[PDB]
RNA sequence: ACUCUGGUUUCUCUUCAGAUCGCAUAAAUCUUUCGCCUUUUACUAAAGAUUUCCGUGGAGAGGAACAACUCUGAGUCUU
């Protein structure tokens, strides 16, 4: 037991994983056998699954996992070396896109889980994407390998085809969101695992090779472990491995070597299990005794399996040679995580992952107690040593060198690193590893840099948890008493702090509002809300969509707007931005961190901006990724740059703010540029300030946008949907009742199920996940993810459209009938005005 | 703070939820204030206005109704300029209004009788039937001929739109006719005939 | 045929108070 | 015949004898 | 007597976690049974029209279904006491029983769409040439030569693992005559087909 | 059991195993009378009831 | 650096400034950096661009700010740091800083305070919000205040955070949250002559869990019982504090004798063996009260025969008789009776004087409103202690400092409190916002619930 | 490949039962809530709390039958 502290304390044995991958893909499963593994006295249930990192219970009662969990345990490798292994096996479903982003910050390498009959699905698309972006090792595991034996019975040369055409569409795959060109998995180089997690099967080439050499021996692994993948074969007289055929009928050295006694032995423990298993049995060395024969056939073949492979060796040493240790892989990690990077002096100190260094220790959970009252917080040590009592000191989100404000001085109560059902208490925790810290709930929400207390002068924070999809359903939340109101709003509070992406609201209306991803999401955190946090009834409305405010074409004249000391003039032009430019700022591709000729050189190529403006460009909409813009176009000598240069600064604050607000509704704007044709700043410095520029910044915004045709852009959720042939039409059925269009329907090779690939409006697809299996009688499933925007139909501000109370309104009305009751619901005003 | 206004205003639950007066934030502040400036000039030792038993309604550009029961009719007036079309005659207890100045049909006041008036009945009846110990059946009947015509020519249309006083009256004559059955005999019979 | 009084709820379509009775 | 219906049903929503 | 119905899936919303739900809300699944409410609440019923479910505060698309209150019964309404959770969509068991009696039990019958092998691009992979630096042990062999890859009781060991609760089990107890319901898988199903 | 026993007369909560019983027949006819089976006294399925 | 000075200083609004609510973020939920508006009065998530409060600042218009934390003003449109002489007073408020001498010069104090509304008052005479069935809260709350004993921990901040907190201690909110809660309302300067607890009945409900919810009007005696335990317990952690700060305030020792198997469904000879036995006798059965319960005669139940429904007065003295040898109450329970004695061995600084009024009957719970004859500046306690401890004690005379005053039923209450200002002797009465200096007579007059004492 | 190893079946008695005792499912009584309500006996149909009923698992004890054919772990596991 002390061992686990000793390995703990060395910082070259530990890894950092997560075992990310699609909904429903075995993943706890194979948590679960590397705790029955590990722990001899916890065994797994005949025939329920255990599940043992489903903690809470509103995962073990609808069966799909919703956060993540902390597995701390030593695996033996191959050759027998302990490992520390930090798990966090993130939920698969696509709406709880949150915790696999929480858990992906504080790891460092991804293992991958692709199920063997379902192939490449809808998340992994984006888990790929996502590992990528954040700079991790990829490593994938082909899981239930026994669904290609046991329920397709596929011929074993098929079952190889199936399992390198799932290998190669995601190398395929992958080489989009790559840059580099050291990203190629394969089984043979050892990125790939083959694994069954419900009967305990798990090898890498190197394993089976190691099993093989155990049972004939005098025989190198490493050698045999390579030459097994591929279109090679062998040759039984030469005794040689070679690209051409040895014979007529040849076959692949891996299903000769690997999948073919797969084959044999699970078909003789599940088909003649009384005459020839004894016979396969002494073959293979695996005793048995009588009572444990006579056992059902899954908890046999389990048994079995369990004997003859081992333990899981080929994970572990899987995991060791493919993903950089925290020492290796502090680098990278750092440099796309640290605000200031590695250039500055605490950046340099994270290189290393020195544990006696500076402590700044990230956290990015909040893993309540069973009482829900205090929340211990998880995260990762990245350099420093933390201990019980110490008084440290907890940075923000919004905390900066200049704000010093966001921050407080805390004291560490307890220390105790977690492997899912259990804990176990620390005093000491080093470098590189995780932890559960404990008293720092209170000046938290989210991620946090915990930090020294005055030993770390010009620390800065780390960046903001960057997600992969958009909080996009929004649903009001009241309680049934007014009376027990403040009893709300802590329960808030706390889903707030236990749900990343989650989005807590209060309206002017005095409106409360939380935004979710999906129906799903919504229902696990409302139950959250409400029999674990608050405890008392609350009143919920039922779910609407944010929505976004754009324009399609420039306004009839240039409205302008001035100060109320009528001596500055501001006159500005909205106009809508290039197809495509809206996506090339959202995802990172420029900055406004870039120097102005580089930006000048992309907008005058890809875009083909003149220059006279390609370097006048102050701001990018809202916060720093906003898909709109700020553009400077004022001739120089009409507007003096020495005078522009003050309320240079003002105007994009009332800017970026301008747009978050919409002068429609309190919705986004998208997708809009912005000329300033006219500016008359006051020359002197005294009337000009912020609180006269930013109200006409924000009024000429609100003026230019009305006058520009502005039209409402909805959300589409993009959905598969994966359903025999026979059910095809039942999708395509559903999905036209709702407004939505199919993109693709794609038969799934290897696997009679489909794949439909469709888009669906977020506000019509309220249902669609019951809708279309209660349709198909439960064989048709879909998932669905927010992909784009789209403007809704009609134009939303005419005043000729009539609004019934009950009742769906057609296409055109939709863009009047959306914002409308959007404005009832904000409060304001019934329809919109020119003064706003 | 908490718009804890709302949690004990009173309202009339027999008109169904769109009928009901609705509970929007400036109306129910509006019916409060009203109701405390009401309340405040009398003396409090004089004589006192308590809110639970009262009953405020307010019409408004979110309400389209004004309710009230004045001396047990339940009344709920709806304009016809504001929500309203192809106003009709069809229901029998719907007062059509009058403008005595322009003579024109602008209003439609809704009867109902109120669940006072109908457990008052309902109470009468009880009291008429355990009030039987030796009365003859005549007396019994006169009885319940005299409780009938006493409300019933009081409430002459609002008995048609209340659905519930239509199956309470149907259920207390019900009730006279048994009692007479049992009074006849022990065993009651599997018809018996209306002469 | 039973004696039993049913409920004219439902029974009003085609009649009136003032109607049969001058 | 399902439109009607269906508005129906949202406005729903909204707002002795021995016999074998 | 009985259904060949592999995995539940088919049984998305009559489970009796989902009718103990419908219970405790007064719902009824349209081929679901009918319940008394767990409580009256006819004034919880009569809930005023104040302005959280103002009529005109809200967007109607799709109707809400019951099903859809049922499937998530803490996001589409209020008050779920005493309510259950089921959303056990366990990966649909993708199983295809054989039909030949003869044929091979690992076979590539038609109803698994081809992989469609391909090698257009030169997608290659660290790979030996003939007699590079390897030798093979004359001892060495897959480890199950002599066995064949399916006997005869190969396919029906396979599709007996699908088979319904009472046929998937080697051994087990007895039951009694009066404890064997044998039509109880036909009105669990999800309905009668017209 | 109703109609040949006038049991239910002297308990009536035996309408429910009357009823069920009947809705067990239902049940098990419309899967019994099926394709070319025809209507009629010929079944014998009775371990259900 | 023009920080110092601002155009803005004008437009702060003194009167508006409500700082009893919760201190969370109104538009986004959170405690972090709560910053105050001072035009208008509302609560926002802090500096910085596109804030709350900056966007408010730049909507509204509103520059000048509050920090709740650095207790350090600003101008967010511009976001720089105001110093100003006067606005300092504002700080006052908020958190009142009661230097010890204030302390020391406050048993002394007889000036009338001013208010910025123009409500005049006395400290510690204030009238505590009835937000929610407040009137039992309100009413411990200012009884518990006025004992000096108590009133000179609290009114400084640096009194109560060395104590040692557990990790696990879920409590201490409710120490610091009274201590806050004294200093608003002994502040000699505040805006308001009243102050809203209702920071203070979340601590009070959060420790308590759902007992005592301000939905429904709790129980005097059951309230304070688990508050001097909640306030001794949160003093000292895992370590045990025999005596804090409040147990050698309330706290006295107390001897019982208590003899059991009275019944009479034992025969003479049996239980004159019983008694012979020697197993059944009185015992030595010594502990500490926090506070003297006072058990009444029972209602006449019936019209006086001269003058019909009289009012029963019974002198104090009879109900105090109870704690000494010569008296013993038979507090019957399940099968047997047990017939004890009391008697008192330390009289604590303060004596606490509860009163069952209260009482479930077999059927329904009634009250007892059998009113108490009792004096208030002159009591003699020493028969009801043992010689061999009499000497001890050279004070045993006790003032009264605090009364409690319930009205109507159980299920329809509202307290009434009077408070004596020490130094004068003016006893003023409040019950959601009243005062009322009421003289000595209608405080024997009204009938007494909780009564507060002062040993001298 | 040497050893000691050593029964299962059946019928009872006595207790303990966590667990779908039971991959099945009845009845009675009581307290609430409806429905009916004309009094018992039947009910009504949900809730809660009980009891009996048809069964069951485990442990132990006592007989009987295969009590003596075996058999299992242990071992030094002896060319
Ligand atoms: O009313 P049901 O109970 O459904 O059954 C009656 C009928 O006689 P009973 O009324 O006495 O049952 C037969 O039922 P069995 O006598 O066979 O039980 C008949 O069935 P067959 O056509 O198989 O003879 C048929 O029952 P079903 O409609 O279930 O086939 C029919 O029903 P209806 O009289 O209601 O049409």
């Amino acid at each position: 037991m002390d061992f686990l502290a000793d390995l703990m304390d060395n910082s070259e044995l530990i890894r950092n994983v997560t075992l990310c991958g699609h909904l429903h893909h075995g993943k706890t499963c194979f948590v679960d056998c590397l705790i029955e593994q590990t722990h001899p006295e916890i065994r797994k249930r005949y025939d329920q699954d255990l599940c043992y990192t489903d903690i809470l219970f509103t995962e073990q009662e609808r069966g799909v996992g919703i956060k993540s969990t902390p597995v701390t345990v030593v695996l033996p490798d191959t050759k027998g070396k302990s490992y520390l292994f930090n798990i966090m096996d993130t939920p698969g479903h696509v709406n709880f896109s949150d915790e696999v982003t929480a858990g992906l910050r504080i790891s460092d390498g991804v293992v991958l889980f692709i199920d063997a009959a379902e192939g490449v699905m809808l998340n992994t698309e984006r888990l790929i994407k996502h590992a990528v972006q954040e700079r991790l090792a990829v490593t994938v595991c082909i899981n239930k390998i026994d669904r290609l034996i046991l329920e397709l019975k596929l011929p074993p040369t098929d079952a190889y085809y199936k399992l390198r055409h799932i290998v190669d569409e995601v190398n395929g795959l992958i080489s989009m969101y790559s840059t580099d060109e050291n990203l190629i998995l394969s089984p043979l180089l050892g990125n790939v695992c083959f694994s069954s997690s419900q009967y305990s099967i798990c090898f890498t080439l190197g394993s089976f090779a190691k099993i093989y050499a155990d049972t004939f021996g005098d025989i190198n692994y490493q050698e045999f472990a390579k030459r097994l993948w591929g279109d090679i074969y062998f040759n039984p007289k030469t005794r040689k491995f070679t690209k051409k055929a040895p014979t007529s009928s040849s076959q692949r050295s891996f299903v000769e070597f690997i999948l073919e006694p797969l084959y044999k032995i699970l078909a003789q423990v599940v088909g003649d299990v009384d005459t020839s298993l004894p016979r396969t049995l002494d073959e293979l060395g695996i005793h048995l005794t009588k009572e444990e024969l006579k056992l059902n056939i899954r908890p046999l073949l389990r048994l079995v399996c369990k004997k003859f492979f081992g333990e899981f060796t080929g994970f572990v040493d899987m995991c060791v040679q493919h993903i950089p240790s925290p020492k290796v892989g502090a680098k990278p990690k750092i440099e796309h995580t640290y605000t200031g990077g590695v250039d500055s002096d605490l950046g340099e100190a994270m290189s290393d992952c020195d544990p006696d260094g500076p402590l700044m220790c990230h956290t990015t959970k909040m893993y309540s107690t069973d009482d829900g009252v205090q929340f211990h917080a998880f995260g990762r040590v990245l350099s420093g040593t933390i201990h019980a009592g110490q008084p440290v000191k907890v940075l923000g989100e919004n905390y900066t060198l200049e704000d010093e404000e966001d921050s407080q001085i805390c004291t560490v109560g307890r220390l105790w690193i977690s492997v899912a059902r259990y804990h176990i208490e620390v005093n000491r925790v080093p470098a590189g590893n995780w932890v559960l810290i404990e008293g720092v709930d209170q000046p938290i929400v989210k991620t946090a840099t915990i930090t020294e207390p005055r030993g770390n002068e010009e620390a800065q924070i780390f960046r903001p948890l960057k997600f992969n999809t958009t909080s996009v359903i929004k649903i009001a939340v009241e309680p049934v008493n007014p009376s027990e109101l403040p009893k709300m709003l802590d329960g808030l509070r706390k889903v707030n702090k236990s749900y990343p992406s989650l989005t807590t609201k209060v309206e002017e209306s005095g409106e409360h509002v939380i935004l979710g991803t999906g129906e799903l999401y919504l229902d696990c955190v409302m139950h959250d809300l409400r029999k674990m946090y608050s405890e008392i009834d609350i009143k919920v409305a039922d779910p609407v969509v944010t929505f976004c405010e754009t324009v399609v074409e420039t306004s009839s004249l240039k409205c302008f707007a001035e100060t109320p000391n009528k001596k500055n003039k501001i006159t500005m032009i909205a106009e809508p931005l290039e197809k495509g430019l809206a996506e090339d700022i959202e995802n990172e591709v420029v900055q406004i961190t870039w120097n102005r000729k580089k930006l000048g050189e992309f907008f005058q190529t890809k875009y083909d901006w003149d220059l006279l403006a390609a370097r006048s460009i102050w701001a990018f909409g809202p916060d720093a990724t906003g898909p709109n813009i700020l553009v400077d176009d004022t001739l120089p000598s009409e507007v003096d740059k020495a005078l522009l240069g003050s309320v240079k600064d003002s105007i994009v604050q009332g800017f970026q703010w301008g747009t978050r607000e919409g002068p429609l509704c309190d919705e986004l704007i998208r997708n809009v540029k912005f000329k300033i044709l006219d500016a008359v700043v006051a020359q002197e410095p005294l009337h000009r300030g912020g609180g006269q520029i930013i109200p006409t910044a924000r009024r000429v915004v609100y003026s230019a946008f009305l006058m520009a045709t502005p039209r409402l852009m909805e959300p589409y959720y993009f959905v598969e949907v994966q359903a025999p042939a026979d059910c095809v039409s039942a999708v395509y059925t559903v999905l036209a009742r709702r407004r939505g269009h199919v993109t693709q329907d794609a038969p799934i090779p290897g696997s009679p199920l489909y794949t439909i690939k469709a888009f669906i409006p977020a506000i019509d697809s309220f249902g669609f996940e019951t809708d279309l299996r209660t349709h198909t009688q439960g064989q048709a499933f879909s998932l669905s993810v927010f992909h784009h925007w789209q403007i809704v139909p009609g134009d939303p501000l005419d005043k000729s459209i009539v609004i019934r109370p009950l009742e769906p309104q057609p296409a055109p009305h939709l863009a009047r009938e959306f914002m409308i009751k959007t404005r009832r619901r904000k409060g304001l005003s019934e329809d919109v005005s020119i003064s706003k | 703070p908490n718009n804890e206004n709302i949690v004990g205003y009173n309202n009339k639950k027999c008109w169904p939820r769109d009928a009901r007066m609705r509970l929007m934030k400036h109306d129910v502040n509006l019916g409060r204030a009203v109701f405390w400036d009401i309340k405040n000039r009398l003396p409090r030792s004089v004589t006192t206005v308590q809110w639970e038993n009262s009953f405020v309604s307010v019409y408004s550009k979110d309400n389209p109704n004004l309710l009230f029961n004045m001396c047990g009719f339940e009344c709920r007036i709806l304009p016809k300029c504001r929500t309203s079309y192809e106003e009709f005659t069809h229901k029998d207890g719907v007062w059509n209004l009058q403008n005595e100045v322009t003579k024109e049909r602008t209003a439609q006041c809704f009867l109902r009788v109120d669940d006072e008036s109908m457990q008052r009945f309902h109470n009468r009846v009880r009291q008429i039937l355990m009030a039987s110990g030796s009365t003859t059946f005549t007396k019994i009947v006169n009885k319940w001929n005299t409780a009938l015509i006493g409300l019933m020519t009081y409430f002459r249309e609002a008995v048609v739109n209340t659905q519930e006083l239509l199956d309470l009256l149907v259920k207390c004559e019900n009730k006279i006719q048994t009692r007479i059955k049992i009074g006849l005999n022990s065993k009651m019979p599997s018809r018996f005939p209306p002469v | 045929p039973t004696g039993e009084v049913l409920s004219l709820v439902g029974k009003l379509e085609g009649t009136r108070m003032g109607d049969k009775a001058q | 015949k399902d439109k009607s219906k269906e508005l129906h049903a949202i406005k729903e929503r909204y707002l002795r004898k021995f016999v074998f | 007597l009985l259904t060949d119905l592999v995995d539940d899936n088919y049984f998305y919303l009559f489970d009796l976690k989902a009718f103990f739900t419908s219970k405790a809300l007064n719902m009824a699944i349209p081929g679901g049974p009918k319940f008394e409410p767990l409580v009256r609440d006819i004034n919880l019923q009569d809930e005023d029209w104040n302005e959280f479910n103002d009529i005109n505060k809200i967007i109607i698309r799709q109707p809400i279904r019951t099903e859809y209150k049922i499937a998530f019964p803490y996001l589409y309404n209020n008050l779920p006491h005493h309510v259950h959770l089921t959303w056990y969509h366990t990966p649909n068991v993708v199983f295809i029983k054989t039909e030949d009696p003869d044929l091979p039990a690992f076979y590539f019958d038609p109803l698994i769409n081809p992989i469609s092998h391909r090698h257009s691009v030169k997608s290659q992979e660290p790979l030996p040439d003939d007699d590079e630096e390897f030798e093979l042990p004359e001892f060495v062999e897959p480890f199950l030569k002599d066995t064949p890859l399916y006997t005869d009781n190969t396919a029906n060991g396979i599709a007996l693992l699908w088979a319904p609760r009472p046929f998937n089990l080697r051994s087990g107890r007895t039951r009694r005559a009066l404890d064997i319901p044998l039509v109880k898988n036909w009105y669990r199903e999800h309905c009668p087909a017209g | 059991v109703g109609q040949l026993t006038g049991m239910y007369r002297y308990k009536y909560k035996l309408m429910r195993q009357i009823r069920m019983c009947k809705d067990l027949k239902h049940l098990i006819y419309y899967r019994f009378n099926t394709g070319p089976v025809g209507k009629g006294p010929g079944c014998g399925f009775w371990a259900a009831g | 650096r023009r920080s110092r000075h601002c155009p803005y200083l004008d437009t702060i609004n003194r009167s508006v400034l409500d700082f009893d609510f919760e201190k969370l973020c109104s538009i986004s939920l959170s405690h972090i950096n709560a910053y105050a508006c001072l035009v208008c009065g509302k609560y926002f998530q802090g500096r910085g661009l596109k804030s709350h409060a900056y966007i408010h600042s730049v909507q509204f218009s509103h520059h000048v700010f509050l920090n709740l934390h650095t207790l350090k003003f600003y101008c967010l449109p511009d976001n720089y740091e105001i110093i100003d002489s006067s606005l300092e007073d504002i700080t006052y408020v908020l958190k009142p800083t009661f230097t010890k001498q204030q302390i020391a010069n406050l048993d002394k104090q007889a000036k009338l305070s001013r208010a910025y509304d123009g409500t005049t008052y006395l400290p510690g005479i204030v009238g505590l919000n009835n937000i929610k069935a407040n009137d039992y809260a309100n009413a411990v709350l200012q009884a518990l205040s006025n004992v000096p004993p108590l009133r000179n921990y609290f009114l400084e901040e640096d009194n109560y955070k060395n104590i040692k907190r557990p990790p696990g201690d879920i409590m201490f909110l409710l120490v610091q949250r009274f201590g806050e809660l004294m200093r608003k309302l002994w502040n000699p300067r505040n805006f308001k002559a009243h102050v809203s607890p209702h920071e203070m009945l979340q601590a009070v409900v959060l420790c308590s869990k759902k007992t005592f919810q301000i939905t429904k009007q709790g129980d005097g005696v059951d309230f304070l019982s688990w508050f001097l335990n909640a306030l001794h317990s949160a003093l000292g952690g895992t370590k045990k504090k025999k005596k804090t700060i409040v147990t050698d305030v309330f706290q006295g020792s107390m001897r019982i004798f208590t003899k059991k198997l009275p019944h009479p469904d034992l025969p003479a000879e049996e239980k004159e063996q019983l008694l012979h036995n020697d197993e059944y006798q009185e015992t030595m059965v010594e502990s500490t009260f926090m506070y003297l319960t006072l058990d009444l005669p029972t209602a006449p139940l019936y019209k006086d025969e001269k003058e019909q429904l009289i009012i029963p007065q019974v002198p104090l003295f009879n109900i105090l008789a109870k704690f000494n040898g010569i008296t013993e109450k038979e507090y019957k329970t399940y099968k047997e009776n047990f017939l004890k004695r009391f008697q008192l061995t330390k009289l604590p600084p303060y004596l606490i004087f509860c009163i069952k009024r209260f009482t479930k009957n077999n059927f329904f719970v009634e009250k007892n409103p059998t009113i108490v004859n009792f004096p208030i500046t002159n009591v003699d306690l020493r028969e009801y202690l043992s010689e061999e401890v009499q000497a001890v004690h050279k004070n045993t005379t006790y003032d009264l400092i605090a009364n409690i005053v319930h009205d109507g039923k159980p299920s329809e209450g509202s307290y009434r409190i009077h408070v004596l200002h020490h130094g004068t002797g003016k006893w003023y009465e409040l019950q959601d916002l009243q005062v009322t200096d009421i003289l000595p007579q209608m405080i024997t007059l009204s009938e007494a619930y909780i009564q507060i004492w002062k040993r001298r």
